Formats: C-alpha cells, structure tokens, sequence
C-alpha cells in the first residue's frame, strides 16, 4: 500500500473546500440515486471516487477512527463543514451564499 | 417524543443546487482531476475540523 503521509499537507484544507464541492456534489448526487432506485449518468466523473466514500462512509463503523483511503477525511470534511457555523469560516458560509460565482 | 441531536453528514449544501457547483468544478477544475490529493488535518488554522 505505502504510507507516509497521515497528516497531508498544508493545501489540504485548500483542497478540503474543493474537495467538499466534489464531497458536496458527489453527496446529493448520491443521495439522488438511492433515493429513486434508479441512477443516471453524470456530467463530471470525478464524484465516482466520492461515490464510493459516501457509500463506504455506511460500512464506516469508525468514521474518525477509519482511514480508508478518503473515509477519515470525507468524515472529518463533512464533519467540518457540518459543525462549522459562523466566525471567520469562509467554506461553508461562503458556499451557502453562493450570491456571485 | 422524538428527540435527536445528529443525524447523518447533515452538512449546509442541502439548500444548494448541484448546477451551480457544476460550473464552478468546471471553472475551477475539478471535472478534469487526474490525482486527488490526500486530505489530512495539515495546517493549524483549520484544526477546528477535528470534531474529536
Ligand atoms: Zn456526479
Ligand atoms: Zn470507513
Ligand atoms: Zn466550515
């Protein structure tokens, strides 16, 4: 498998608001499969991998104690972006205003 | 009575559209992702997402 490196790097928390839109994304786009028992074909790949931690993050019995490939993280990630409220958070406000780009 | 205090990665993008995001992956980039980066708790700015 390969290890070094349970701390990632600095551009994580960069990578962590993008990667909360493919979190974020790859969540309803999920969620709209399960939720009509059927599945569709989606634009942008990319929420595959998501695809497979959202449904993985189920199996995840750990959450925070899992480290299955992105499981740690799309739990930790979320985790964020769901205790996150106010202050000096420009992920989830940000996110939520939406107002221009 | 039907008392709960957390449910399942709640998160605030439930209110979101999934075409707006849309053309900001693809402004950005994140249709066209060969290697995603690993997230780990790195800088110490943004500890707040320990959740602990
Ligand atoms: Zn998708
Ligand atoms: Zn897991
Ligand atoms: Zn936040």
């Amino acid at each position: 498998m390969g290890s070094g490196a349970h701390t990632a790097d600095p551009e994580k928390r960069k990578l962590i608001q993008q990667q909360l839109v493919l979190l974020l994304h790859a969540h309803k786009c999920q969620r709209r499969e399960q939720a009509n028992g059927e599945v569709r074909q989606c634009n942008l790949p990319h929420c595959r991998t998501m695809k497979n931690v959202l449904n993985h993050m189920t199996h995840c019995q750990s959450g925070k104690s899992c480290q299955v490939a992105h499981c740690a993280s799309s739990r930790q990630i979320i985790s964020h972006w769901k205790n996150c409220t106010r202050h000096d958070c420009p992920v989830c406000l940000p996110l939520k205003n939406a107002g221009d780009k | 009575g039907s008392g709960s205090g957390s449910g399942s990665n709640v998160i605030d993008t439930d209110f979101i559209d999934e075409e707006v995001l849309m053309s900001l992956v693809i402004e950005m980039g994140l249709d066209r992702i060969k290697e995603l980066p690993e997230l780990w708790l790195g800088q110490n700015e943004f500890d707040f997402m320990t959740d602990f």
